[PDB]
């Protein structure tokens, strides 16, 4: 003959520490994915970005992180730029454009915390950012001279990021 | 993560997946040596034969072959003024003298097909392509190729080219031979998954000897894999490939083709002659997908998706 | 996360309005249903009018009239295909909302309410709909609304639960359905359930019994298709003779053929005689007499 | 439903693996003819069009009916005959002959009731299969075997 | 995080009253199994009855007596669609509250306690809605008052487990009924579960046995069908014979068909009489016979 | 965080005890059950009893013993519903403190290691369980017997399609507490009580040392019950003779009354019937007993 | 990745599995088989002398056992002596051939098959005389890797054999079991089989030779439609029930052992 059936569903899980390393190690590729066509960041710098963001993941406080090239205040191609949000569709890393005229820019990453890290108590702050690899000088926002091209989206348990990618104009 | 996938992982893969096994690939170049053993003899017997020497021209004999190997590839050089100089002409008249070389075999076991001529075995052997070279006594036995893309006639030596690559086996022992095999072998996966890649076997064999004379390093397959990856990306095949092991670098000068790998023998033999604009993308889009996947295996968090990541270079076949 | 009304009741229609107005009268034949249908419908909205008429004809029978009102508001449109059910369900608020002086609000039953697999899902979903049905109502409790769940697919929804082909899940299903009938008569809210079936036997008995009205549809007779392909053929240039033999031959040909559907007469024999004319010949009757013998009724269920 | 969920383990031809047991096996040496021939006009049936052109230049209708024809073979018999060795095996022997390469697509329908589940593995085996045979497009590139 | 009480439990029924008092009178030929639910819901707030029962009978016999007490207190209803299952269910514990000079409360279990799909739900929410059941019980241990949990649709919450297609879920929750029951009868907690169903046949076979009695109700015999209609067509103006035409139309007319239930009667027949006169007429016995004619019974199950 | 141990645990009995003994005297018909089960807890609980039987009647074979010995520490009650699996299993405990002169703690299981459904916590519940049981065996001397009182719902059968990852899970973890205290020389058994015998996993079915299967009652195991039970009622030898034809097979293929039908069912209803005006009649004994229909059974 | 950690090791012949060879009842038909099977494999040659001393004419008949994947499948109940039969088989097989035999058995995840397999490669190409490699117990690229390493060993000329021990032929893999060159069946206890088995267990229970002869009896196939005792019924519910009945009043007794049998019902097939 033949038959249905019917299915149980666990119980949504509490976003993780696994969940954050799942986001960050597809960032870690696209920065060395971008280093082997434009010499940075450096391979031992990736490890240091992918473990700070595996920290601000997992902590909440995050809201958007850019890495690339800059002149002066602006960032230049190649620019990615990954932002927080609630929502799923989980993508692989990559997608680089190489090619692009270095010029005179240099590598720089610029953070934004999140409103969570904001209402936060400054001691709460200092045990959630216990494991830490470094401290972050602040307050030096870039600008984009080029449009903005969102390309990918990785999704964790409960989160996602947005990424978009600078793209130089033509 | 490299604990995941590693070296060792790529290669293992290389010997259950894409290797040849080396006693399949021994009884492959018997069933070539026989015919030239016969063709040696016969010729002995008559001075006046045109067939003056068959060798050995392909992956088999360059130890690149693949365990998806077609057929085993030999070229017989003709000599003396009787071979006609149309294609399809050029190719009966061979098989009529490869038939008079081999009376055991019947008549229709040598076949002509469109750019060679076959010689098919009756039991559970490989069947051997046989390209038609125009010999005129030239040394180290350049003569005019058949070109098995479209037939036009390539001056060439053969045994100098696998001087060449010999000389590549030589500077790393196992490595640059199981690196264009793993080459290989993801083209020939590229092929049938993106329209318009096209990627010739001898090509890829000239583009890593370029890179291993460049000092990459070839003891990590996976490092040596995303150097050719990343200089496909990089150069977008508008940079020229000369070699100067028989001609120096001047005597090239100018070509309009859009992708320039040299010939090693003959300076105006461009090998890449044949590929488009159109080519050139495809090859640059899966060289640019397998570069993203071999780096996000390392760092890729759990071994399952490690897995999946280099899937994307070798298909179904990797397991890890 | 409670589900939306979107998801679990489609659209809601509104009376009174000029659409279902001009739709319920156009229905042929229907009309001992109608009256059937609008003093159920009317007693639920005002129920001093049959208070009224117990006094003056039978003031004795005070228990009488209580059941009248305790019923579950219940009924069942059921029969032929093509008979009216839908659309008699669909536009009869209308004319209960211009007699009583009031708006009814008709919630239509999604066939979302059946899920997607979830253990319970199916029970949760059919109970919320009824709880959306009896908050409506609940706050129009003279009557100041009315509220109409209507189930038009009501075979999916309610299955005898004997049947061996069915999930556990179909079976909580049909429960929840009960239940939920059952809690809109223990309130005094003015709530109608109207539900539409192709095949009255597929319905479960514990459904059936909660029907305070089962009215059965059929295929017209011969002075319903007179009267229907006379309202819809005038002006096609067809005479008295000839629209008396396409009633005739849109009739049963045979005690095993079932003979037309009213569907069938309005929505396949007329535009198919305007078809073969159109767009290069006026109605002729010898085309509508051939169009007619061509075509066949549909069959009908067996049960 | 996946491509691994799907369709078991992927064949691909040529392969030295096949070539050998196709040659070992025995009693089905008419079939093999058969099978090689009538999977190869299917799968490439280019050759046709330059030999139509030569001889019947006229004929566009001709040439479509057969670039149309549903290529369905079917191997009905005796289990354990050897016809499952044979269909696994036929495709490195149609690569060969075709000089393109072939992948092969297994399914196994008899290895749940659930309602639905025939017509999931059917369209899906059928959807994966379109969808490596369009990529293979133009003489072809390759071809598919659908098992 | 405990599930609400509203979550799990429907509507409260507080006893004694004045409603369930007149409808539990309106029951036509229900009077035995008033009588043995009385019996056996009396012996559970008052075990010292048939003790006392004992002494004058059989005094040299208490184990006897003592297997009346100690068993568990699950009544099963089961029976036709429209026979008062349900309406006895929820009316009898006023009769009970009366005659033992108690207050009784009684607590329907909501098809909500299956639960949303999340796996142990339905376990969970079933545990949950007995572990209400017996602190609220406890309170009340002669017990100053009486708990009834009443469970409407028992073939939707107890099934057969034999049966395929339900879930592991499903099986793990009838189980949790199991061991609800015989939680609430190790105790000596003055509650007891009474659950009605249409197809007794679907229950599982370990939910059969633990049931202290199993009352079977069917559709109205030629007398039940007499006193049932002569009381309410009072003061409709329908004399003896026209009655009597009415009790023989609403009995088998086939003899394997069914014949008309009580809800048919009640529910069904007379309110269309009623409503074919209104308003325009009174009721007729032509127009009484034609509405009987026409109409069937609603169908049972095989 | 370790869930508390009434989390899992419910109400733990204690052996010797004035209320187990008598309920096991209660039980009819179980003779052989009891003795078998009765035997093979003391083994398991303590296994120098064996060696000294051996000595006395075949000391040679120590092969023979070591058979018995090296069996898992898992018994499975099954059989159909109201047959005393549940009651004996809660009460053989006394029967072995009282033989072996050793005080026994019980310990059941109960469903809250199904959980409340995040993921690894069946596993983690299940594991507990058994963690705490081992506890208590590895200090002890002492006795603590596992109890499931509904293995049906606990370890079904993984093979089965219709259960979560969580579910077939629980199983797995019930496997590795069955290995897990029969690797360790722990005064430990594991009892278990299933309706259905089939709905068990086959690796749980293999690991059991023994099956005992709990049945419907025969003639004479009828008789003896209804004669103990409606003792004092005043009914005679021919009386009681009818009973036990009433409450077998009617037909072929009809089952006839379980044990729980006759106790708790058939003489409550006896009872009941004369309550409270009249006596116990036997007119009206043999008028309930027609009427009455055994509890069915499963296909 | 150690030798020592991998496996025990028995060279062939040795004294020991002779013995145990001779030990082993009812499975003489089967240690034929499985010995000639195994001979062909690691020694092509011997057969080809064979031939031609008897049949040097015919090549047909010996071509088709010429060429056959190393890998041999031993399939039954547990403890239905299987095991004992391949620990001892190359011993056997050594007598056959006259040559010398290492056996490596294996534990009971891909990492840890490929040595076992590479270390037998390894060594077996270098003997040129055999090889036995037993994976005595037995995710998907550990499948892979053993497929893999049966295909080294059969492309190569090599002398060397795997015996696989598994409970149940339902789910083996198709690609297993194509290349598997013989596929054996161990059936439950025979007569042979379940006296020995009883024999030795009922050692010192006072039993004499003539009760034994009617437990064999008993447990036995009956009607062709009934199945018989299988080893485990015997071990694990016959001889111990023997035992807990006379336990603790009482010695076992003729008619205490016959009324267990009589009793006890064997388990059904699948
Ligand atoms: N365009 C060309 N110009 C000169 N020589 C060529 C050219 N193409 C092929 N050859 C000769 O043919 C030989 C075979 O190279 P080919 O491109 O056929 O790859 P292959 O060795 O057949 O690899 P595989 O058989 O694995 O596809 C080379 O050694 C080379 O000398
Ligand atoms: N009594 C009628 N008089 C005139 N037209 C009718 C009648 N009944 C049905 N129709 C025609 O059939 C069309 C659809 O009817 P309706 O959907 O009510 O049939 P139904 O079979 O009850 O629907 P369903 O099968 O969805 O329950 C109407 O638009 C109308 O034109
Ligand atoms: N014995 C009876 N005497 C008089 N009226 C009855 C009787 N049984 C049922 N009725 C009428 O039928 C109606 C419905 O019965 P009720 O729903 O209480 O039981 P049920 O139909 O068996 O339960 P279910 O909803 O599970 O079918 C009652 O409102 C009552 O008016
Ligand atoms: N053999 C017996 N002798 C005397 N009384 C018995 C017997 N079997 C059952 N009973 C009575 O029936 C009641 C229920 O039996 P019990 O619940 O222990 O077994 P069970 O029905 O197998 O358990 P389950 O609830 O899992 O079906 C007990 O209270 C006991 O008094
Ligand atoms: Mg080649």
């Amino acid at each position: 003959n033949a038959s249905s059936y019917s299915y149980t569903v666990a119980e949504t899980q509490t976003f993780s520490v696994t969940h954050a390393r799942h986001m960050a190690a597809k960032v870690a590729t696209d920065l060395r994915r971008m280093q082997r066509f434009y010499g940075y960041p450096s391979d031992a710098d990736i490890e240091a970005y992918e473990e700070e963001l595996v920290v601000f993941l997992k902590a909440g406080y995050l809201g958007e992180v850019s890495y690339g090239f800059q002149k002066n205040n602006n960032w230049i191609e190649p620019t990615l730029r990954y932002t927080a949000g609630d929502l799923g569709t989980d993508d692989d890393p990559g997608k680089i454009r190489p090619g692009k005229d270095v010029s005179g820019a240099s590598f720089y990453s610029f953070m934004t915390y999140s409103s969570k890290y904001l209402n936060a108590t400054q001691s709460e702050k200092d045990t959630a950012l216990k494991d830490l690899p470094f401290k972050r000088v602040g307050a030096q926002s870039p600008g984009i001279n080029g449009y903005l091209e969102n390309d990918k989206t990785y999704s964790a348990g409960g989160r996602s990021l947005t990424r978009t990618s600078v793209r130089n104009f033509v | 993560s490299t604990e995941h996938v590693d070296h060792k992982t790529i290669a293992r893969f290389a010997e259950d997946k894409v290797n040849l096994p080396k006693v399949k690939a021994d009884d492959f170049r018997e069933q070539a040596k026989r015919l030239q053993n016969k063709l040696e003899g016969y010729l002995s017997d008559h001075p006046d034969f045109s067939l003056k020497r068959m060798i050995p021209s392909g992956s088999l004999a360059k130890g690149t072959a693949l365990r998806s190997l077609n057929d085993i590839d030999v070229a017989v050089y003709i000599s003396g003024s009787d071979a006609p100089q149309d294609l399809r002409g050029l190719l009966d008249y061979l098989a009529d003298r490869l038939r008079k070389a081999f009376p055991n075999f019947s008549p229709d076991q040598v076949k002509p097909q469109t750019y060679s001529v076959t010689v098919s075995f009756r039991g559970s052997g490989l069947d051997v392509d046989i390209v038609p070279v125009l010999y005129s006594g030239l040394p180290d036995w350049r003569g005019h190729l058949i070109s098995q893309e479209d037939g036009s006639f390539l001056e060439t030596s053969i045994p100098l080219h696998l001087d060449f690559i010999k000389a590549r086996k030589r500077a790393a022992p196992k490595h640059f031979a199981q690196v264009v095999r793993l080459a290989k072998y993801w083209a020939r996966l590229m092929k049938q998954e993106r329209p318009n890649f096209r990627f010739k076997s001898f090509m890829i064999e000239l583009i890593l000897a370029k890179l291993l004379d460049n000092g990459v390093d070839f003891s990590n397959y996976p490092e040596a894999l995303q150097a050719f990856f990343s200089y496909l990306v990089s150069t977008e095949l508008r940079e020229r490939i000369v070699f100067e092991d028989n001609y120096p670098a001047s005597k090239i000068g100018t070509l309009s083709d859009l992708v320039q790998i040299i010939d090693p023998v003959n300076p105006v033999n461009n090998v890449a002659r044949l590929y488009t604009q159109s080519n050139v993308d495809a090859i640059i889009d899966a060289a640019m997908d397998a570069g993203d996947a071999i780096d996000a295996a390392f760092y890729a968090p759990t071994k399952q998706l490690t897995v999946t990541y280099w899937q994307k270079v070798f298909g179904s076949s990797f397991q890890g | 996360v409670k589900p939306s009304l979107d998801e679990l009741f489609e659209r809601r229609i509104n009376f009174p309005d000029f659409e279902p107005q001009e739709r319920l009268a156009r229905l042929v034949g229907l009309d001992e249903h109608k009256d059937r249908l609008s003093k159920i419908l009317g007693l639920l909205v005002n129920p001093y009018g049959i208070q009224e008429w117990a006094k003056k004809y039978h003031p004795d029978a005070r228990a009488a009239v209580d059941t009248v009102l305790r019923r579950p508001p219940l009924v069942v449109l059921a029969g032929d295909v093509g008979s009216g059910k839908t659309e008699l369900a669909e536009t009869i608020g209308d004319a209960v909302a211009r007699q009583e002086d009031i708006d009814i609000t008709l919630y239509p039953l999604s066939l979302a309410t059946r899920g997607q697999g979830r253990v319970g899902e199916m029970t949760q979903l059919v109970s919320a709909a009824f709880d959306y049905t009896i908050e409506a109502a609940d706050k129009l409790k003279k009557a100041r609304g009315a509220v109409l769940l209507l189930i038009d697919q009501a075979d999916a929804l309610a299955q005898s639960r004997e049947n061996a082909q069915m999930h556990h899940e179909d079976r909580a299903g049909v429960n929840a359905f009960i239940r939920g009938i059952d809690r809109i008569a223990n309130q005094k809210l003015p709530a109608a359930v109207l539900m539409c079936t192709n095949r009255l036997k597929a319905l479960d008995p514990a459904v059936q019994r909660r029907a305070a009205e089962i009215l059965t549809f059929s295929r017209p007779n011969d002075e319903q298709r007179h009267y229907l392909l006379h309202s819809k053929l005038t002006g096609l240039g067809l005479n008295s003779t000839a629209v008396e033999e396409l009633v005739r031959l849109t009739g049963p040909r045979d005690p095993n053929s079932p003979g037309f559907t009213f569907s069938d007469i309005t929505q396949r024999l007329i535009p198919s005689i305007i078809l073969a004319a159109y767009p290069y010949n006026a109605v002729s009757v010898h085309s509508a007499l051939q169009v007619v013998n061509k075509m066949t009724p549909t069959p009908a269920f067996i049960d | 439903p996946s491509l691994d969920e799907l369709f078991e383990r992927r064949i691909n031809f040529p392969d030295f693996e096949p070539q050998e047991r196709l040659a070992r096996l025995v009693g089905l040496d008419e079939h093999k003819d058969r099978l090689s021939k009538i999977l190869g006009l299917l799968v490439n049936p280019y050759g046709i069009q330059e030999w139509a052109k030569k001889y019947h230049p006229d004929a566009r209708a001709a040439v479509d009916t057969v670039l149309r024809r549903p290529p369905l073979v079917v191997l009905a018999g005796d289990v354990g005959s050897g016809k499952t060795e044979l269909a696994e095996t036929i495709g490195d022997a149609v690569a060969r002959q075709e000089d393109i390469d072939i992948t092969l697509y297994p399914l196994s329908l008899a290895t749940q009731g659930r309602v639905g589940e025939m017509t999931q593995l059917v369209s899906a085996a059928f959807d994966y299969t379109i969808e490596a045979a369009d990529k293979l497009k133009n003489k072809a590139r390759g071809a598919v075997l659908l098992l």
